[PDB]
């Protein structure tokens, strides 16, 4: 179905900067597009629901924005639990996953 | 444009399109609904249905039943029945 | 293993009635609809019926537009084709075929998977 | 507290089954249709398979579609999926997700809620 | 020969409680469910209330609701409407209507049979 | 629930005519509405259930048709016993009445 | 070996009441529920009445409502049909039919075996 | 063999209400819309309505504009024409049309079956 | 209840050809639907009940199939002693039979 | 007959809002798009706001942009215009009127009936 | 809408001829226009749809060409059964009918 | 006369477990679906949980949901409220609200007839 | 779900006059939209149910409108206990309130 | 509906070579068009679906591309298997097969 | 077991008119109901028994009616020497009474 | 048959606070659901019968209520006397027992 | 009734390998299906009841799984008296067994 793309692979960010994160769809998923967060050892956690809609418990600090195939996930003041791999889905047709973006440190 | 004609027009296909997909959608709601109406419903049929099965049912329970009322029941009549056999 | 097999074939005279049954293993039946193809050597391939997954709609080639009848059983995952009517016209071998290889909302309406065909001969 | 743990993981042999149990508590789980997603090293997340909250509508991918079989039982708060003809390519971890957080009939298809994950191995 | 025939009928004090009896011969009284139709004028018809054929569900109109009970009484084929905190509003003729003229499974509610009515006023 | 109007509410037409009565409903009430005579001092009587099909013994005189929220009830010839009020009574969503259409001499 | 023998036919003026009896013998009679069947030529075969395992149940057809009553006897293995204000529309053959060949809880109400058949005329 | 049969004409006088029928058979009468033509003397044919395959949708002439309602039922398959307000205007031979002879999206809107027509005049 | 309706009346068959017969339905039957076959002077057979699940004793010579408002009887090589008059029962709302159609000699 | 009658009509004050209906009769209502003219002494006719003939695209004249707000509602034949934040500009005459008289693609925008109008005064 | 004339009024031709009628449209209605034959005392026949198709069933002696606002229809060979009365359609806007041109022997 | 109580309010601290009954009465309390509705101050009116008429389905608002649990008891004609591990967010006034005036299928889910409320403390 | 808001907060009218009472929904919520007044010490009372009708018992004072994404609330002319907040309710998908309108004396 | 051409009708190539086979519509189909291989006394098997897409199993010999009025299949080097007649499907508006193109043996 | 409540437990009344007397019990009670009438000072009597059956020498001014949970008593024409206290007593579960009902004068 | 199950094992009350414990059925027993008391050393003592009905002779300090698969047993103040061993059984389907809830002083 | 089906007739499985076996009916039994193991000159044995309910004296080993449709037995880790046929009974509609599959050395 659709193809899901990811890019960079990998964000290197200081602790305290801005990281944003990008999502690609091969054909426009309008407004449905979910990110999850992934920590070595443990399952993903749904930050981002929707386009922009953030799930309960998750702090203001992660902000989606995007409509149609171009979709950024931004973390406005990184903290020191901020460092995993941050996968996006789309679920408008069928559920594709994309690669996956690591964030790391510098 | 406001100039845009805002009337429908009639000269559109009114046939179905077959090149609908005939698959079932995966991404429709696999949620229960609680928007549906709670009530119950007035209109069902009061009649009752021959289509029932007549038959006898083999598939209920032949093991006698240890939940039943073990006290004596006091309903009972207490009245000497005047229907019994009056013969020898 | 998409595994299609078209039965209910043989020999019949014109203004009789033929049906084929097609038996369909391997996929959840009940989530994707089915078509029917006809293949008349020195004509080519021609297109026949398709029913919904839910046998909800049905459509039908202008050839065989009234005569014949598609229908479903997603019970015993079977796809039926009644031909009434049939005529020197109707000489073929016709494939039980699925509509595309997996979901997609804006692509459907090719056959990814194929039956093996059956031979239907009409003639006195 | 939604809490989700699977079980029935381990190592099998290409071409057996494996079946794997997934235990929900901390919801009403009647009320919600649940997922199966598998993360492979290397290819990352892929979505497997769901199922409706009464269990009527069942969706797998098209790598599983066939050989996989979802099923639930609303009575034990428990979601099953049957893994038939294993395939050294099914070797990932196994995670039981439900689906979106809250009721939203038009936002739908997200994992609100995961479990831990299982292993299974397909390898001689 | 359905005959339908009421009683009860009579004039009573706005507040008080009156019950209305039918009396049904002609047909296997416990099959069928029956109605109570109200008859203002200058209102026109109105339903009142719907009861089972065993009894088991009962239904009122809203104008109705808390204030009149329905009840049947299969073993001697009667229909009964119990009225109780009659309003000046209550005063019409009431029927006895029996649902349906046969069982049609997707076609039911309408009354083929009728009674005569009685004639209930409340005043002082 | 479903409020039922009537038009017109009477008619005057001689014996021998073609007397339409018409009826509506503000919701659609689909193939559940049925038609009822009443003659003054006699309880109503069903002419015609569901949305056409006649009851035992009604003449074929009488005719129904209609389907959601617009039926008629046709009388093809009406004779010197068809002079009544007429009730237009739908059982799709609860137990509602029309206000009755009387048919008159001319 | 269920054999079925109708008796209690003849000849009777309309507006009197015949009796008719219904022999089974040739397996458990009290585990089936049985059925009366009328035959007029000209319309075709025509379903009477039903009654259950028991005798609790009891349906009629509408042209028969209120006028023939089914009955049944478990320790003498005979149905009975009682037809009060016979009509000229009434004359047929009647057939005394069983509900089902086995008992499936989902297949019910086809007339597995069928009686002999007896012929009541009504005329003057 | 696309059938089309017209009937509820005759006479009627100005200002009443005449209802048209029209039977269609030998197609799949739910995936088709179907007209209504007008056939004037002196005026030549004139186009009155069309309806959707499903009803949805529904457009009038000019000239009928208010006056002139169409429905279907695709259970029955059978097309209405109900005529309120008739004048002396609507004297002429109705003909139920089918849009059409297959689907071709980017052309659709002529009449590819007709009916032989049913005389309808309106007249003191 | 449900209107039962066979055609054709009659159908000219040889002995060895294959015979069919049709039935249909006013409203949805589902799959409950029973073939009947009455020779002169004898009660029905039952021979096919639900929608193609066939009488024990019966040879599977005979043939049912269909669902909803389509329903046929097949006989793949009809003999001599299958010329009768063949009825179409319902059993899903009520109890109304078919017509009748009736197969004979070439 | 296209009758059309304005009502909502009064006195407010400067800063309030109204609303103005529109009921439309004697032709299909879902198949045009109404508009809102304004007529004010010394000033003559001003257009306010056009309707799709669903309602999905709205237009809005510049000396009414982001204040009026039109809409429609197929299912009563109502034509409404909110006006939030009335000023002593907008005292006049309002028009509900039809657009064309009949279907022309590239003919609309002009207004075939009017309706009688209604009068919306603001001052203190 | 739009106005459809046809000219001339009546043709005169021997059985064997060929006879050219001429459609024209007061407006553009591209290649959408349908011609149809109606014999006294029966329907309308669609012998060519579109602009130059022809139906199913109709000999090739019926030829249509022309598109805008003009189009004309061309019978090659004139049979005895083609002698009637031809009408012109356009279905681009609105649904409109020609007066009707004749055909008569000559 | 609707009249709907409540009781088992007072104070309880945190992570303990409290049990909120209410009676009804004025109506046939087994044909509707009841509902618990919550105002907090400083909030406004927020919906808790809905439970069918026989106590089939039973749907708690994202807040509630896993810790609260809906019952009733149509013998007794009261509706339960267990609220189980309770947290300081639930401290509120909590309403026994039915839904609807009166039976409509397309219009359901607004609140006719509320009760007087009691009220939840938590604290310590 | 879906967000409502009522604007203004507070609306002050003398009794008498004309006071409306305005409510927007994030998502539409076609015609299911019902009012509630409560009063200091007392329980919600319904109003309007539905987008415009009004429940037995309440005088044709109130008065409802709008569909869709904007409603309003109109009230005629103001008594002296119509003093009280107004919440919106939205029932399309899901059960969400609104913030609620004071109306007091001016 | 739409009329299905291909060109040339044979094709003669040795196996190593490269074989172009190209398929032509009467009307634009946009991305909608499949292409079928079928050997003698095989059903014929999916290659390409959509425009370029190729079914799973396909080896990335076989290369699909085109779009609108003009599409082409290529073969970059074609083995003894790749010997058959190859079928051009339209699926944007009804289903059409094209005549069919045979590649054999130089 | 069963709980029995009369309800109201007293009501005002002239000799002449009708007085309506409730029973109501917690469990269903099918049709075996009996209804007692004590006067001040000596034992009550037998009125109704089963739900309706009038024991021998009741006059026919003495209704009873009702099945299963409800019950009422309801006297025609209420008379001067039949002012006293009426009781409800249920014995198809255990032998319970009612706490009794008490006409008087107005 | 039926598996009962207690929750928590153990509750701490002090003298004056309210206690709850919790019973829980694999399938539904309606709202036959006892509850006992046992002192060490002391059989078990009858407190509640069906689902909330009092023994005699039990103070109104213990309230039981649920029906189904959740039962509950309140102690609105708890006593000295109250400090115990709880049991829950079910006798609508066998008779089985619960593992027991022993409160103790906090 | 129901046809009762088990696939594959034969397995071969060596000494702690783990041995599935699967059931399955032609329609919905749900949760009544039975489990027996018969050793060739003995009678069957009672595994499984229910669709997972163990009978007492089976060892944890035996693992019986599935509803609706779809049944699996399960052999963890088979030792070698657990060499048999195991035969599938479902009890929701009639008494229907399976053909019997048997368990081989490898």
């Amino acid at each position: 179905q659709i193809v899901m793309t990811q890019s960079p692979a990998t964000v290197s960010v200081s602790p305290g900067e801005r990281a944003t994160l990008s999502c690609r769809a091969s054909r426009s998923v309008t407004s449905k597009l979910a990110w999850y967060q992934q920590k070595p050892g443990q399952a993903p956690r749904l930050l981002i629901y929707g386009a922009s809609t953030r799930a309960t418990g998750i702090p203001a600090r992660f902000s989606g924005s995007g409509s149609g195939t171009e979709f950024t996930l931004t973390i406005s003041s990184l903290q020191s639990e901020d460092f995993a791999v941050y996968f996006c889905q789309q679920y408008n047709n069928g559920f594709t996953f994309g690669p996956g973006t690591k964030v790391d440190f510098k | 444009d406001p100039n845009a004609n805002p009337n429908v027009d009639p000269n559109a296909n009114p046939n179905v399109d077959p090149n609908a997909n005939p698959n079932v959608d995966p991404n429709a709601n696999p949620n229960a609904n609680p928007n549906a109406n709670p009530n119950a419903n007035p209109n069902a049929n009061p009649n009752a249905n021959p289509n029932a099965n007549p038959n006898a049912n083999p598939n209920a329970n032949p093991n006698a039943n240890p939940n039943a009322n073990p006290n004596a029941n006091p309903n009972a009549n207490p009245n000497a029945n005047p229907n019994a056999n009056p013969n020898a | 293993q998409v595994q299609l097999v078209e039965s209910g074939g043989g020999v019949v005279q014109p203004g009789r009635s033929l049906r084929l049954s097609c038996a369909a293993s391997g996929f959840t039946f009940r989530n994707f609809g089915m078509h029917w193809v006809r293949q008349t050597p020195g004509k080519g391939l021609e297109w026949v019926a398709v029913i919904w997954h839910d046998g909800s709609n049905k459509f039908y080639a202008d050839s065989v537009e009234g005569r014949f009848t598609i229908s479903r059983d997603n019970s015993k995952n079977m796809i039926y084709l009644q031909m009434n009517s049939l005529r020197v016209e109707d000489t073929a071998i016709y494939y039980c075929a699925r509509d595309s290889l997996f979901y997609d909302h804006d692509n459907s309406g090719y056959y990814g998977y194929w039956g093996q065909g059956t031979l239907v001969t009409v003639s006195s």
